[PDB]
């Protein structure tokens, strides 16, 4: 409407970054819903719950059905995959939704100045929390994950070496997502700099 | 705006018909899934248990799946969302029949009576045939020449979901018919 | 339209809570309609309908085909999984739709004030029933599912130990759902007292 | 636009039936792209292209790979299935497009009266031709297809007893179509009498 | 934007054909994306890199895994399947996109788009002015309506001066239609001489003998026939499109569009000094004739100085 | 809106090319999400981690389960497939989004947005003014239309004073064009140099012998030549874009767009008093001349002061 005079340059760029982060969020959520799984092969040689990793070549016979493989993938997705690697798109969904709620709260609600200042402080500290909490855990998204779930009485093995296919692409999302957050904070920095000057 | 001549019953029926269409779309999406029935033969050739070797290929299993979907599963159990979609289309077509038409009184009571009899027929047929949506199905197709087994036991994967959808559908048509019967009582209580 | 003067902050907040509840219901229904299953392996060595749970390691051959495995998964998915763990998205969808119908009741239906009074009583009592039934049944969802369907005549085993992959998701979804309902109810509760005083 | 009040009741009825038969064609096309296959099981007793059919029961070993099964099904589908059963939805889609285009051609172009003459005549004659060709070929949408291609050099068999899965439903869908067209045809004849009045 | 009066019947038909070609391209592309598989089975008996094709029958065992088959499918789908059978939907996407761009170039080219919207706006203004009706029926004139009537006369004069000088719109439509006809000719030539390469049975010889053990494979292409059908269907539509395009070019050589004759309109009307317009003004007048000559009749009375004289004495 | 007057033919061309580029990006993205895979087959006979490439023929047995084969496809899809063949559609989406943001950068930047809306509003409403018709026709003046013509004269003088001081819009358009042309150069460079790495046949050596038994595998990437031709098609689009941008850059360096001259309009008209505008005024007037000279011809009268004196005389006779 006519409220564009109340939305400066920083507000417009932050809004556009928020929409772009929403596209990243929904893309990650769609990937998690559709193509997120693991491929887990049992380790033939073991040494106290660890993969020992020890003329023509021949294939190794793991002597397992396809459905026991499916059970191994399900249990090593439930137990030995980190929760953030499974829930990163959903956490990013929550962050984007609450970020839109914070950015556009004063439009749907010296009262206005108080809301504006509170939203600015909240968005700066929330950018700081998001960057720290996502940089800290971003190493949990690995291609190769060694799982050990003790399903010998149902499968016949104790250790397996899973691979997560959509992991590294999530990395390509996550860093880029972090980069967008970085830019947000940069804008916030300038805003705070302007709020100082 | 005809909302003044739209009492509470008409708006309630409109929202109920929207709910009917949503239920039918959800049921059609359920029928979209390829995995529908799962069939295993009967009498197939601390105590340690061993799995029974059915000696069947993947395509033989699929063949028995579709055959027992054919000749053992009930037609209502296979096209309940289909009937639901067709019948809610009928509902939204004949719900505005008085609006889209002592002739005023005549076509209004005609609309109410047609809606009431459609409701009653739906109730009778659904209450009669809802019990046929079962999970455990016994299938006696004659495909012994190709598979080797003449009797099979199958499971319909979403039969519980179809029964729950039919319960919700019956509740919705029940509210529909209660408000339409109130409409008929108000119409024929006074001249 | 111009009904924002007739819609106070609690009606708007409850509407937004209902929108979040609706998309939670949609997400749960989508997950259940596409990726929902169970993965069952029979308990090879059993001790009175109970899994006893006991040169290299070789995979356990159950001699069950992939189709027998599908049969076992479906049969155990019905007869032993708790009904809330299967009907949570449909329950939350029904609750969200009835909440929408109740909240938007006067907009197409001092008789208006008495209608809102009765509407608030109905909505708050449904909140009470909802929170009771949800709280009592959140902890009735478990990942590893025992199964005793007695299908020895078709696959050869009696007892099974299945995995329910998205089960935890539903719990987490249910967890978030509780918060929404509480917020909704708490907000609505204030309105009741706001009209009682 | 400016043509809302000119249409009588029968025109609105035809428009509604056209919309229903439109989405019938579209949903059939979705079924055709999604689940249109057919499963052929080779005949163990073949005597000059004829399946002879002359303790606990046991299965039959065909010794075919899954990919030889795929080749058999694809070849028996593209060589031993009638064009009508294979291309039911694309042909009804073409009928929808042509019927709708002829119903609205006078908008895009007593020249108007003669145009609507020609459009009504085209509509009724295509109704007649569609009914004739549909009821003449409706019998070929059947499940059981005894395919015989003689690719024994690749499979070792020559006859297969396939069963088309999405056929009987297609049949009832086709049935629905003709019934709809029947009412359409009835309405069409009314229009004919009007434009022959 | 009220440009529909400027697109004649041929433009509307070509746009509809391009829309349905877009639909064909989308359907073929999504089918090729999702379910375009090739099913390759090796042939046991080789006769100089050729397949010999020679109580209870027993199945033939190749000792091939489900991935070996998927590898030979990919290899003989890429190397040995002809490229048209693989990228026909992308070809029809590119062709129908270029056809749509050609059709809407003069709509989206500001040098001619500005002239077009100017011409449309003044035609629409002259459509509702009542001096037009008084002149065609040939007095009372309200001050306001006489003011916009004289103003519209002045806009007509200035805009005739502005438009009559150049012929950029005419030459651009010339270029558009000649490009469309030459590209339709190329499309038909290459598509006709390449379509027959869609075949259901393909015999591939790819030499993956080290990876599978067999040299020559026989492959089914379940989406060939459908593509064939679509290809034929697509070709037919281009025929229609092609025919329509020739009509336009034939129309644009039927007479010089850079001149217009007002002989009929001024002969049937009283005003006998209506001047014969030229260039871009004549060309868009011709297009409005192909839409409705009533617009040309309604506008033709503002071009005469005799009607200016009558309007002046009526206003006096 | 009515911003189409500020967009010449090259801007419309780039907008449509960017739309088609986004369509390519989305198509490739769903292709990579859903159907992108590798079919990796081990080499039975190897020589120093290299495939040797060595009575009817019979098949070769690898003794690999379906799950081992999936692992092999996954590992050789990540470790030995070129990253370009995997993330080309995401790169195209990024390039398209940056191009779209650059194209609409002066539209949403508030300092230039205010100037743009003010210029567009008074240009369109000056075009709608009948004083232009009355003046280029050359009293014929109503009290109300004379009043609104005086108001528009005041507004035009105010906007001319307000916008002559700064040339920020011209600099912003310069920056957008230069950024677009350099991004075109970079995209062409790396895409041309990296498009040769999208190949169908890939020899992967991922060292998973402890899990499968084979060191090296031979993989077929099914969506390779497609990802080639799309990329080739993509390259073509970029070339067109660049050429268009090149011409635009040339158009903004052949003559000084910050010095507009009304010589033709003030020569063909009776008014010879219309001065030459500068800076952002001149730049947006040049951009409008790229649309048509007609808008500039009808606004040149409102920019004149002799026409203002004639209008003031008309209003003086109207009131008195
Ligand atoms: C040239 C480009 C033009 C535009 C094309 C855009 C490309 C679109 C990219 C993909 C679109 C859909 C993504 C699907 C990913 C999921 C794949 C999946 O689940 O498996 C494939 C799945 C199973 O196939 P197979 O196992 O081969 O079948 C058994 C063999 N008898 O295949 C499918 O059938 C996919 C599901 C069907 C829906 C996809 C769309 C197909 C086209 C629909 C036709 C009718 C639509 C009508 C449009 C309605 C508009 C109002
Ligand atoms: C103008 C350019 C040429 C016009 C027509 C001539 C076509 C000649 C094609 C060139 C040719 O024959 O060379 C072969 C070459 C590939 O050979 P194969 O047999 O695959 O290779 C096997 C050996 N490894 O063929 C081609 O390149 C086919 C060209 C067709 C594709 C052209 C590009 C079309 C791109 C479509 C864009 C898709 C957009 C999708 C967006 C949809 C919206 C979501």
């Amino acid at each position: 409407p006519a409220y564009r005079i109340l939305k400066p340059w920083w507000d417009v760029f932050t809004d556009y970054i928020s929409i772009v982060m929403l596209m990243i969020a929904v893309f990650g959520g769609t990937l998690q819903v559709t193509q997120d799984k693991m491929i887990c092969l049992p380790c033939k040689w073991v040494t106290k719950d660890s993969c020992n990793d020890s003329t023509g070549p021949t294939g190794i016979k793991y002597d397992l059905d396809r459905h026991q493989y499916n059970y191994v993938d399900a249990v090593c997705y439930e137990n030995r995959l980190h929760w953030f690697a499974k829930y990163f798109p959903y956490l990013v969904l929550l962050h984007t939704l609450i970020f839109l709620a914070c950015s556009n709260f004063w439009f749907k609600f010296d009262i206005v100045y108080r809301l504006y200042m509170r939203q600015t402080i909240i968005k700066v500290i929330k950018f700081a929390l998001i960057i720290c909490y996502t940089v800290y855990y971003v190493h949990n998204i690995k291609f190769d994950v060694d799982c050990t779930v003790d399903i010998e009485s149902l499968t016949g093995y104790r250790t397996y070496r899973c691979a997560h296919p959509l992991a590294t692409l999530f990395k390509i999302l996550a860093s880029f997502y972090i980069s967008l957050v970085i830019f947000y904070g940069l804008i916030c920095m300038y805003t705070l700099w302007w709020m100082l000057r | 705006a005809f909302r003044v001549l739209k009492p509470w019953w008409d708006v309630f029926t409109d929202y109920l018909s929207v709910a009917m269409l949503m239920i039918g779309v959800f049921g059609c999406t359920l029928q979209v899934m390829q995995d529908k029935i799962i069939c295993l033969p009967k009498r197939v050739q601390t105590v340690e248990m061993k799995g029974l070797k059915t000696d069947l290929d993947l395509q033989q299993y699929s063949f028995i799946n579709q055959m027992c979907y054919e000749r053992a599963l009930h037609w209502y159990a296979k096209y309940f969302p289909y009937l639901v979609l067709i019948h809610t289309l009928v509902f939204m077509l004949c719900s505005n029949f008085w609006f889209k038409f002592d002739i005023l009184y005549a076509m209004y009571v005609r609309q109410t009576v047609l809606k009431v009899i459609k409701f009653l027929i739906i109730i009778a047929y659904n209450s009669a045939l809802v019990s046929k949506v079962q999970f455990t199905v016994d299938c006696n197709v004659d495909i012994q020449d190709m598979t080797g087994y003449k009797n099979f036991s199958c499971n319909h994967t979403m039969a519980h979901l179809f029964s729950k959808l039919s319960f919700c559908y019956l509740c919705f048509v029940s509210i529909y018919g209660l408000t339409c019967l109130y409409t008929l009582y108000w119409l024929f209580y006074r001249s």
